[PDB]
DNA sequence: ATCAATATCCACCTGCAGATACTACCAAAAGTGTATTTGGAAACTGCTCCATCAAAAGGCATGTTCAGCTGGATTCCAGCTGAACATGCCTTTTGATGGAGCAGTTTCCAAATACACTTTTGGTAGTATCTGCAGGTGGATATTGAT
DNA sequence: ATCAATATCCACCTGCAGATACTACCAAAAGTGTATTTGGAAACTGCTCCATCAAAAGGCATGTTCAGCTGGAATCCAGCTGAACATGCCTTTTGATGGAGCAGTTTCCAAATACACTTTTGGTAGTATCTGCAGGTGGATATTGAT
């Protein structure tokens, strides 16, 4: 019985407990901490795959590529802030042209 | 037999059409003639700084080969985190 | 198989893939996208583990507990992401402890 | 009766084209040579994983694109549409790459 | 028979006076009030160490002083000598606070 | 009120130290909102440090730690 | 105790403390004997660098005691110290006298 | 009186020592010394944290002076890096060569 | 230029906030002496991937020029809007004093680490076999700039 | 306003790069149990410093006048964009090749940990002395703005 199944999680509690020890963050790592962290991490993955899947769909694609991840993140105020100092390779920018630059 | 050719003036391989394309992606409509040399100047500083840290990491590992991880660590420590190349 | 045995390079890909199937059952992911996704989870893992690390220190605690992760999540994430992540993680710890 | 688009029409068209794609916009070899040159002035006899160089390109083109956005925004503040060296310098000063 | 200084003479005089000193320039109590009022929405019945409020004021005035520095640069970029909301807004956008 | 207790002459003094000569009328209100957002961001984080410590009093150190993580490190209160 | 590790290193800065703090700090499983020495030396040096220039600053303003104003002048007037402390605020330090030329009389 | 003492340690006495070596006729306010204590703690944490990372990138369980030295090179600007590197090797030598 | 008004400078002064100085006591920090444990440098070497060249196109995209349009730089000008200015008063500062709560101390147990079989699994390796989509296609709509 | 010279659109084609689908084996990871240790929650206390309000202090809200800065308008022209025109030694792409150097493995020893014991010490805490400079003055001199 994995601690993953036991917490209702697809992400690996055994690995996250492990990576927390290996990384010298504190002297002791409590039993709930890796459970809570694997949940947060899965929550956030699920959130970004949702938005990215949609972006895939909006462009008639069934395969998520980096463009989709980028549209997902940059179009979402919160993921955009959280990843405001990150660069997604092969993601491009958002189509945006400043008003004054259009003719009249 | 040993090749090794001299590398110089390679900043001018950053052509005027390539700078124009980057300006387009960045949404720029009109470009003054002095932009191209300004941009090359700016790129060189950028590259100098990342390569420096990147190569510092390489040397620390006692390697002669600059890995994608050296760049990624170097970029990360300058607050320009990159996804797509590992670690 | 096996060439002097290459040391194993572990990632989150099979788990990112499970979760992908849950939300978009007919959608796939390129290896490049899976690479961005694996970078993202590793990234966020480090940012939270380090706010946790710091917190513990600031309070003379030698243990990172779920209570350290929780505050780290509230420091790190914005608005709705923090609220939703806190409840999913609380959920998982409640469910985990009531099971023996 | 030969045909001519007016100044600005192909520019706007090019913006749409390039905002729409994700392909790297500097050619690979020229860029690789510039990396090898700059790195060689820091330390001789260096080799590069091909993806160390692609990482530097991705990072470099992303930094440059973002800077022109800021730069464009400084031109427009000055009631212009032409990016000038002094717009870049203002961008970089506020950004803290100068002060 | 009365005596008047030209517009700008006293402004310059103040710039010189205030750049020379280091004293906090917002009065303490209004600041303490505003701090507590903002804090109250995150948690009720809070007390504040007095050094907690001094640190918030130090940090806040340092931020606003430096932001007026960038704002002034943005005004000057647009060939003005009067700071406006658009200048503060340009600064914060390029600083990555609005971005 | 409160935000309005951050007076026009106080905002003008900050501008002066910032090297500012002439000031648009609309600036004082713009300066206030900017300051509000600044204190909201830092205090939020400081109070999250207080709650963790199971205290009812915001300490200088809660503030200093919040400022550090906003990338606005401050020297002089790290006792 | 024979000699402190500081005097063995020629240092005013506490090698024992720095060593202890590198352990208590969760930076690695282990800490070699030389690292606390190296780091204490680096810390002392940068201290000396800042006190030097802020000492100079005090003199220039006809004073014998270093106040935070002097540390601010010292640091901001030095290109390298100013870069190292580019995201730092020195409390009660103020600013450098600087007025944009376009704002100057007539 | 071992009660209300929970020992708060600081660099203040070691900073004061170095003051006298460089400026024997010069004093320092409490505020300014508090700032200097912050400087050392900050710089300590930055250097210590960068070495931690280096040791980790390279699968090493130990922070040696080599990690401190690379951390200094990565962290300090040009000339400051040079002398600090020179000071630290100097102190290690003096320490290794000591009876 | 004239020159009155007022800001600014410097010297000398003095009182006191805060800096020094010295003695004292005390935990904990720090060094010294001694078994024992192990990270990781050193030597050997498999085997991945980097540098290099050949040699074409898969010829793309660039550099150079020359035209001429129109955005930028200049100039002037009106009126609008912020700078200067003056002082009672109404708010902030400064000092005074309970009592909240932070910080100190001690108690004990739920959950931490150690650690040994036993079980489970993700990574990889290696071929084996689908499929989404780039890239080419026509060919039926959309925009632009000259009238 | 029409419309012709072009760019753009979107859906339906193909060949293949790259993605998912096998089954294998296995070292490492993860679960389970047991033996032993301890971090920090919890309950209690005292005194430190925080909120409150004594009055004593002084910065600023107010309106009015107008200097001068800012935006609007008009002009001019050069520096920019669009496009033709010749052609990379120029980039891309393909593909093979040798071989540097990274990374797997084993050995083994210097230096780390661990721990016990001695002694040294920095932080805290009164108690006393003492001094740098802030903020007072006076008298000189420079700056500014109306002539
Ligand atoms: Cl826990
Ligand atoms: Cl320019
Ligand atoms: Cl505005
Ligand atoms: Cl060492
Ligand atoms: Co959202
Ligand atoms: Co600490
Ligand atoms: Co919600
Ligand atoms: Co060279
Ligand atoms: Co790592
Ligand atoms: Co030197
Ligand atoms: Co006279
Ligand atoms: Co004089
Ligand atoms: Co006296
Ligand atoms: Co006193
Ligand atoms: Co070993
Ligand atoms: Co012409
Ligand atoms: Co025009
Ligand atoms: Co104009
Ligand atoms: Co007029
Ligand atoms: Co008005
Ligand atoms: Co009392
Ligand atoms: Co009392
Ligand atoms: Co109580
Ligand atoms: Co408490
Ligand atoms: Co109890
Ligand atoms: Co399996
Ligand atoms: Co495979
Ligand atoms: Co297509
Ligand atoms: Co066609
Ligand atoms: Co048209
Ligand atoms: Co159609
Ligand atoms: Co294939
Ligand atoms: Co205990
Ligand atoms: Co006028
Ligand atoms: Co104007
Ligand atoms: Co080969
Ligand atoms: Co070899
Ligand atoms: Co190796
Ligand atoms: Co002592
Ligand atoms: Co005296
Ligand atoms: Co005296
Ligand atoms: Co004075
Ligand atoms: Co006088
Ligand atoms: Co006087």
């Amino acid at each position: 019985k994995t601690r993953s199944s036991r917490a209702g999680l697809q992400f690996p509690v055994g690995r996250v407990h492990r990576l927390l020890r290996k990384g010298n963050y504190a002297e002791r790592v409590g039993a709930g901490a890796p459970v809570y962290l694997a949940a947060v991490l899965e929550y956030l993955t699920a959130e970004i795959l949702e938005l990215a899947g949609n972006a895939a769909r909006d462009n008639k694609k069934t395969r998520i590529i980096p463009r989709h991840l980028q549209l997902a993140v940059r179009n979402d105020e919160e993921l955009n802030k959280l990843l405001g100092r990150v660069t997604i390779a092969q993601g491009g920018v958002l189509p945006n042209i400043q008003s004054v630059l259009l003719p009249k | 037999k040993r090749h090794r050719k001299v590398l110089r003036d390679n900043i001018q391989g950053i052509t005027k059409p390539a700078i124009r394309r980057l300006a387009r992606r960045g949404g720029v409509k009109r470009i003054s003639g002095l932009i191209y040399e300004e941009t090359r100047g700016v790129l060189k500083v950028f590259l100098e700084n990342v390569i420096r840290d990147a190569v510092t990491y390489t040397e620390h590992a006692k390697r002669k080969t600059v890995t994608a991880m050296d760049v990624v660590y170097a970029l990360k420590r300058q607050g320009r985190t990159l996804y797509g190349f590992g670690g | 198989g096996k060439k002097r045995r290459k040391t194993r390079k572990e990632s989150y890909a099979i788990y990112v893939y499970k979760v992908l199937k849950q939300v978009h059952p007919d959608t796939g992911i390129s290896s490049k996208a899976m690479s961005i996704m694996n970078s993202f989870v590793n990234d966020v893992f480090e940012r939270i583990a380090g706010e946790a690390s710091r917190l513990a220190h600031y309070n003379k605690r030698s243990t990172i507990t779920s209570r350290e992760i929780q505050t780290a999540v509230r420091l790190l994430l914005p608005g709705e992401l923090a609220k939703h992540a806190v409840s999913e993680g609380t959920k998982a710890v409640t469910k985990y402890t009531s099971a023996k | 009766k030969p045909h001519r688009y007016r100044p600005g029409t192909v520019a706007l068209r090019e913006i749409r084209r390039y905002q729409k794609s994700t392909e790297l916009l500097i050619r690979k070899l020229p860029f690789q040579r510039l990396v090898r040159e700059i790195a060689q002035d820091f330390k001789t006899d260096l080799r590069f994983q091909s993806s160390a160089v692609m990482a530097l390109q991705e990072a470099s083109e992303a930094y440059l694109v973002a800077l022109f956005e800021d730069t464009n925004l400084c031109a427009i503040h000055a009631k212009r549409v032409t990016i000038m060296p002094k717009d870049i310098q203002l961008a970089r000063r506020i950004r803290g790459e100068r002060a």
